[PDB]
């Protein structure tokens, strides 16, 4: 079904459609 | 004996400690309460001689082979004895108001009512029906927060006799 | 246990009877007056321990025998008892006062004790003594606190002396 | 890793491994559980870590926390410690992966250019390294303590 | 709109900021900031599947009782030595209550009633296994698992030569039993607390033998009365040529 | 053992922090609502009995294998403790009910209760049932009483429904 | 965690009970209470900072040797530690307050605090001074039972103390 | 489940004994008794059909009214489970009399009785009333210690329901 | 329980024999050190307080953690129970001490000990951590005591450590 | 009171047996150890005033402020029951050294002692104090086994205070 398209999470050498989900911000803390 | 008073000073004692503030604002709830409960107390008190003929006739009217011969509804030693017990349940209920709990109930109805019923033969259906008809009427003596202690001790005894 | 008005109910029903008008509003009367009840049982909880300290050290100040050897005050163990004993009293005068009934106090606290205290060698005059200076200490407590409403007490702290004063003649 | 670091030798030669190739990935996968355990230890302590390196730095070089200095001030400070907390989390990639494929790509190649426009003095970058090398060091064993100590003397080598 | 857009921090993702020329303000501490794995008191007890409920607190018979208090004593010995397996009221030991009415026997002399009356053998005894009877009998009167093997063959051995109603005396005689409920507190769970000369193992073993304030040491599971702490894990602490 | 208000001081205490104003007025409502509470947990309480009586009646109305022998109702003995076991849950409802807040529930009486009649052969599908039925007539009982003043309690109907409907999820 | 809701429900559980009209009273209390409880938290939490503060400051000029060289009064972290633990202490009292009873500070302060204080070397004496001046200034921030309940829970932390 | 064999066995197993004399003459009691015993069971069996209808209705007869709309012996579901109860009296008598103990109606009908009873609104009244006729008619079924079993445990059931 | 005696006659049964000439002198030596190893316990014993509370002090001084809110070492109640197991260890460390066996410290104390602490949520490597140190102070006061006749101990603090790294290996 | 002697004693009793080979062995030790004991005893009994004076000295030296008006270190009385005091510490330490071990400390000086330091307000580092200059000077009345002697009950009681 949409099976074909789910492989596209590796997406390229280098490309992620945008924001890596969480993401740790330890700015607060130091 | 239960009361609030009673229950917060027993659970002070047994773990070896003064009162506290949420044991004086459990004791706070008891005397604001007294209001709505002493009320329900004088109007349960006053009308107690007709209360009681309601619910014993009421006790006949609703098992009414109870009054033929050779029965237990028969003869003035058995309606006599009969009008005496509703009349200790509303004592035992207005001071279980004016105590502020069901100590009075507990130590002095409950405690050991169903093994002497047993033994007597006398059916809780009966006593509940008893109960439910001094409901039905007590329903325009009171309102508001009165008719609710009111209510609250009598649902206490005719739970006691399910 | 009882309280004020589980007494008044245990005496009805050896009538026979429903509550007297006159029962009726001696607790109406109860109630009347418990916000005040309740801000006097406060003030011996809230300071109970210097109410024993306090209590204590002038007892010792009258009485140096008991901090000598051959005391019943000496050595730590044994004060440690004393100062055990002090709490155990003050707290059942405390729940006499919540209650306004002495039965908790003679019951749980006062029954038996005078006894226990002459097979232990427990100097029992020293023990009415501290006793004494409890009450003292407590009712000052009771009559002088941190923004109360002002008013009277002395009903309370009447009742509450009574209390004190049963534990000791008990004791003696 | 030690794997991709074999096998683009590999590639690059168009052959298969070598007899050498495979025994290292046969050594280093062994060391697995270990190396796991040294990340998850030295994880386990970050916020520690840090700190006594940054005491242990600013003792040594009271200066950069001076008024010509470029950690001078609170939050001058805060991303000073920021920085050593980067290069702890490095450390543990590295010792997890067997080399600095991923340590150098993150966080060496480029540095100089970076610290340089920034005016941060980078051999007090390596002192704060350095610094974080013994506190890490006293919460591992003996054998442990030397394998995570080659990953901070890298480090500490590639800012020169 | 300038104040929207500025004089407010917006919705960006979240989060925020502190950074160049620079910062804001909320205050801080030190030792303020709560730790990351990051929580709770009593998560610890309730987490597992709780056992909230046993850190403890006797029930007694402060001298002058009201009947209100003895009820509750009556109802928690009953939960105790029974656990949460109903009882008729035609099932009680209608003697034994008259008699901690009548103040002619203390709390631990209601317990060894209780525990010698023929429908404690019909549920433990009659139902289940001797080393199963054993753990069960520790869990209902000393409210802990056994410490090692040797307590159970001295059980076992005691059983064995002096019959039914010895081997539930030495359990309620024991000094354990004296110096911990004494005459007047109802049996409790125990395995939680580090008690003193104790085995670590206990708290586990102890754990293994509470399934719960819905469990039933109830003699009907099917398969119906069996074991729960392993003869292998029993032994690894102590296991003696007693 | 937590209350509402005992479970927002713990999540506050995770942060380090006082209530947040967020969690204060939260709270205030609980208090606002609480006349409510009472005579909701009030319902349950002077109607106990029936609301077991009932929902009992109904389940094995529904279910006829349990009262035949090899059901797990019969005999006498295994009836008593089913409707023993429905007290029991209609009991540890209400408590939560007085609470705010359902970790008595949880913890003292849905803990291991699955596993304990599975052990059994109880069969934990009519057992969700009969909570299933004591939450109908428990309801019915909250909405419809003895000169209680009217207003709206479905906020208190549906936290009462939620934890009937957790001990029923936690047993099927 | 103590409460007058967790009192009164302990006590029903342990005697196999529903609550009954006692228990529901006790509880109408804590709900009645609750206003003057939580004015006093809001007073006490908006104020937090300077009460904290002022106590801190109040254990150095009562026990002025604490702040010399040598001393458990001087340097940063001693100083630090000690607004943060009175911090604790009013943060608890807060709870304590809106809770409806000493549960928080049963929990987090009482339960352990002396052998703590022992093997750490810090004197209670410090921590009632710290108690009696914050009481002191509480005096002009409330007034009527909100300050009643502020002072109870405040005397409770000094007589665990003593 | 209590016979003469099972008490034996109990109270050896208990004090960790063989069974002794003492225990075997109790055993030969218990064997020496089947005769007599299965001799009512078998009895009993076989008019148990008629027993029960016999009961049933005496149960109508003595309280008349059960039998009008709204009551209790009205429709066929309450006439029907109400053969099916006196049935399983009988049906336990029987194995008390072949098992040689109460322990089949202590078990099956006992433990539990009242609590069943008192929930489900069932007086006992009505089902001593049916062991009284079933005691009545199985006086020419049987005779001597047959009829002595029987009776033994007939009336165990009416002691238990008073 | 085993004391190094007890082993030795333990391993001589098992092979069903007198204890060997072998195993003899080796207890002989114990026997010629043994008023150092009473020293050596006695060094622990009379400094018990200050190796648990230094121990302590430095433990929270590098894990801050433990005494932030969400940290296993608060409120009071947790700090009283981390103070308390450092010093039951401690105990079982000095009993292994005298006995010249591990047998007491592993079957008393480090057996169950590490899934206690994770079923607890007790973070092990924590209480690792607070052994060594205890290690480090104890081991000081075994060397370093109050005019105890000048010798070498060396053999006496090897042994002591083992007993503290079995602990620390048996809980991380 | 625990001695060497009433443990072994206690030990026997408490299994219903008699003196063993265990028991006598342990004694030896105990009657072995007298000499240096009662030597330490001897030096501290007679050097007992100015140990005292030093010791109750050294708790004004370390706490300045004490010796200020206001405060518990001035005055006749409180200097007086201070000297008094340490002077009981001493005394049972001789008893003990005498004894053959710590009955006499546990009996007459740790049970109880923190209760009532917290009810007086007496802290126990100045009683550590006073015992840590005692340790010091000891240190040049005795020497070898006596000295050990000495010091293993001195540090007791600084624990018991820790
Ligand atoms: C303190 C509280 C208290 C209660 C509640 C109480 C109930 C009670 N009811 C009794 C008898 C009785 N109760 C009744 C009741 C009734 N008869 C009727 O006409 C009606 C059907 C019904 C009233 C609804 C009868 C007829 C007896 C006589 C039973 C007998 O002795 O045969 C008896 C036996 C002693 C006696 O004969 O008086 C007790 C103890 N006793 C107490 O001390
Ligand atoms: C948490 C449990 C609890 C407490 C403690 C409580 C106290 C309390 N004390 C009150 C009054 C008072 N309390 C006192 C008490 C005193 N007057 C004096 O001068 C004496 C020093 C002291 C003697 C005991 C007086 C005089 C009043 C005003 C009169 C009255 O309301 O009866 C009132 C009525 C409101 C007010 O006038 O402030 C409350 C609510 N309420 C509670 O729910
Ligand atoms: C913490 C509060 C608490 C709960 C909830 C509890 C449940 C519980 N239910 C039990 C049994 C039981 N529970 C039931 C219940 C049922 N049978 C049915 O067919 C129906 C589906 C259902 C009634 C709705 C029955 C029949 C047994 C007896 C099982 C047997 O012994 O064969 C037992 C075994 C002990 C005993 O029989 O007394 C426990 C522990 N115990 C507790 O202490
Ligand atoms: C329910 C009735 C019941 C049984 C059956 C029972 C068995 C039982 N046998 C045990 C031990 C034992 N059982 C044996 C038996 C044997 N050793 C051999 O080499 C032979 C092969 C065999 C004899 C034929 C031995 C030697 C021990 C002691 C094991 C030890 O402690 O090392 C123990 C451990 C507790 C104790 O030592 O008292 C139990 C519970 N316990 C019971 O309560
Ligand atoms: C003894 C313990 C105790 C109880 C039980 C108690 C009840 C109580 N319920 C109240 C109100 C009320 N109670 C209800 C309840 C309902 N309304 C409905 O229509 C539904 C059928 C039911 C849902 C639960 C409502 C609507 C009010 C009026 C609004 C309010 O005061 O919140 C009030 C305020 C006075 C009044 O308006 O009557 C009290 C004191 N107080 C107590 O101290
Ligand atoms: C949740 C409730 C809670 C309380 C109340 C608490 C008290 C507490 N205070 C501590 C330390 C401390 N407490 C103080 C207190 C003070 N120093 C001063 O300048 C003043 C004299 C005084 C304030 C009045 C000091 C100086 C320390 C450091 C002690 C040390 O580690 O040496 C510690 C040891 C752990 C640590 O070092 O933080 C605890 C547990 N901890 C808790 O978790
Ligand atoms: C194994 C032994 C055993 C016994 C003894 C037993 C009794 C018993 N009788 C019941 C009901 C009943 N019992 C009767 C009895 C009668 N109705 C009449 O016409 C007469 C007045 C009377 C016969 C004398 C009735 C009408 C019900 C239905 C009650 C109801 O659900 O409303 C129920 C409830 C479950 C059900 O509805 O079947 C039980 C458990 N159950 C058992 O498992
Ligand atoms: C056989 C001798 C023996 C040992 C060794 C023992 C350990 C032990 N430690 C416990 C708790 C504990 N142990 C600690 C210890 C620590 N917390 C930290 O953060 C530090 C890393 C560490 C101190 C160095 C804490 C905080 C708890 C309480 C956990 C809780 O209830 O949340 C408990 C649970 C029972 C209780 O709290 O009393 C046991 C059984 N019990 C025993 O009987
Ligand atoms: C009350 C129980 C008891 C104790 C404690 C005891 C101690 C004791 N330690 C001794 C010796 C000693 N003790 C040590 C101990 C040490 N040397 C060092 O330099 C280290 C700092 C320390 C390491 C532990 C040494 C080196 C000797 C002398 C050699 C020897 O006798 O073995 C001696 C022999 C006499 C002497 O030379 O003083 C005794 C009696 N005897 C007892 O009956
Ligand atoms: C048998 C063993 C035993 C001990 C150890 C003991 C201690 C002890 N010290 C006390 C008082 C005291 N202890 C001191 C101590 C001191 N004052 C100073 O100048 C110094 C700071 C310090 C000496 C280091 C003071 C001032 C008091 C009077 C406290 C009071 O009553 O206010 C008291 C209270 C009774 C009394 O006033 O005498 C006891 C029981 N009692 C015993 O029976």
């Amino acid at each position: 079904p949409t099976a074909g398209l789910e492989p596209f999470v590796r997406m390229s050498r280098m490309i992620r459609s945008g924001v890596p989900e969480d993401r740790e911000e330890p700015d607060e803390l130091w | 004996m239960k009361t609030v008073i009673t229950e917060v000073i027993a659970s002070a004692d047994s773990q070896g400690r003064f009162l506290n503030n949420t044991e004086l604002q459990a004791a706070n709830g008891r005397f604001q309460r007294a209001t709505a409960s002493m009320e329900a107390a004088r109007a349960l008190t006053s009308n107690a001689d007709s209360l009681v003929k309601g619910a014993v006739q009421e006790v006949y009217n609703k098992f009414p082979y109870l009054t033929q011969p050779g029965q237990m509804g028969y003869g003035d030693t058995n309606q006599a004895k009969c009008a005496r017990d509703i009349s200790h349940y509303l004592r035992f209920i207005t001071y279980s108001l004016v105590a502020g709990g069901t100590g009075p109930l507990d130590d002095y109805i409950v405690a050991g009512l169903r093994e002497v019923n047993r033994t007597f033969n006398l059916s809780p259906s009966w006593y509940i029906e008893a109960l439910k008809h001094i409901k039905g009427k007590v329903g325009s003596q009171l309102s508001g927060q009165p008719l609710t202690e009111a209510n609250a001790y009598i649902d206490y005894c005719i739970n006691a006799l399910s | 246990m009882q309280d004020a008005f589980t007494k008044a109910i245990v005496a009805a029903d050896l009538r026979g009877s429903f509550l007297s008008e006159q029962e009726l509003n001696q607790l109406t009367n109860l109630v009347k007056e418990s916000n005040k009840r309740l801000d006097a049982v406060n003030a011996i909880t809230g300071n109970a321990a210097e109410i024993i300290s306090d209590a204590a050290h002038k007892l010792f100040a009258e009485q140096t025998d008991l901090i000598r050897p051959g005391g019943n005050a000496y050595p730590n163990r044994r004060m440690a008892a004393c100062l055990r004993d002090m709490e155990i009293i003050l707290r059942y005068v405390s729940y006499a006062l919540l209650a306004g009934d002495a039965s908790v106090l003679e019951d749980r606290c006062l029954n038996g004790l005078k006894e226990t205290y002459v097979a232990l060698g427990t100097p029992t005059r020293s023990v009415a003594r501290a006793v004494q200076l409890m009450k003292e200490t407590a009712i000052g407590y009771v009559n002088s606190p941190s923004g109360v409403t002002r008013g009277d007490c002395s009903a309370l702290v009447n009742e509450a002396a009574t209390y004190f004063d049963k534990a000791a003649a008990s004791i003696a | 890793s030690v794997l991709t670091k074999a096998i683009v030798n590999a590639d690059a030669e168009a052959r298969y491994l070598s007899p050498g190739e495979l025994d290292r990935i046969k050594s280093f996968v062994a060391s697995g559980e270990r190396r796991l355990r040294i990340a998850q230890t030295l994880t386990e302590a970050r916020e520690r870590i840090v700190k006594q390196a940054g005491d242990q730095l600013f003792q040594i070089r009271p200066d950069v926390v001076s008024p010509g200095g470029n950690a001078y001030g609170e939050k001058m400070t805060a991303l000073c410690l920021r920085d050593l907390d980067y290069y702890l989390r490095l450390v543990t990639y590295g010792i997890v992966a067997g080399d600095v494929t991923p340590i150098e790509e993150i966080g060496i190649i480029g540095v100089k250019e970076m610290y340089n426009s920034l005016q941060t003095p980078i051999p007090a970058v390596a002192e704060g390294v350095r610094a974080m090398k013994n506190v890490a060091t006293s919460l591992l064993s003996g054998d442990d303590a030397a394998e995570a100590g080659f990953y901070f003397d890298y480090l500490v080598g590639a800012m020169q | 709109a300038r104040e929207l857009t500025v004089t407010p921090v917006s919705a960006r993702r979240t989060t925020s900021p502190t950074a160049p020329t620079a910062p804001a303000m909320p205050l801080a501490g030190y030792y303020s900031r709560p730790a990351p794995r990051a929580t709770a008191d009593g998560d610890a007890q309730t987490k597992l599947g709780i056992t909230a409920v046993a850190p403890a607190q006797a029930v007694e018979l402060r001298p002058n009782f009201g009947e209100t208090e003895l009820q509750a004593v009556i109802r928690a010995t009953y939960k105790q030595l029974f656990g949460n397996t109903y009882i008729l009221e035609a099932d009680r030991v209608v003697q034994a209550e008259s008699l901690l009415r009548n103040g002619s026997i203390n709390v631990r002399e209601f317990v060894r009633l209780l525990a010698k009356s023929e429908l404690y053998k019909e549920r433990f005894f009659h139902c289940t296994s001797n080393n199963r009877f054993i753990e069960l009998t520790f869990k209902h009167l000393l409210g802990r698992a056994p410490y090692n093997q040797s307590e159970f063959v001295e059980h076992l051995d005691r059983y064995q030569k002096s019959g039914y109603d010895a081997e539930i005396d030495s359990y309620i005689d024991s000094d354990e039993y004296r110096r911990v409920f004494g005459e007047n507190t109802v049996p409790y769970f125990r395995g939680f607390k580090y008690q003193t000369g104790q085995a670590a193992g206990v708290f586990e073993r102890t754990l293994k033998l509470y399934g719960g304030d819905a469990d039933s040491d109830t003699n009907r599971n099917r398969q119906g009365q069996l074991r729960q702490v392993d003869p292998q894990e029993l032994l690894r602490s102590g296991r003696g040529i007693v």
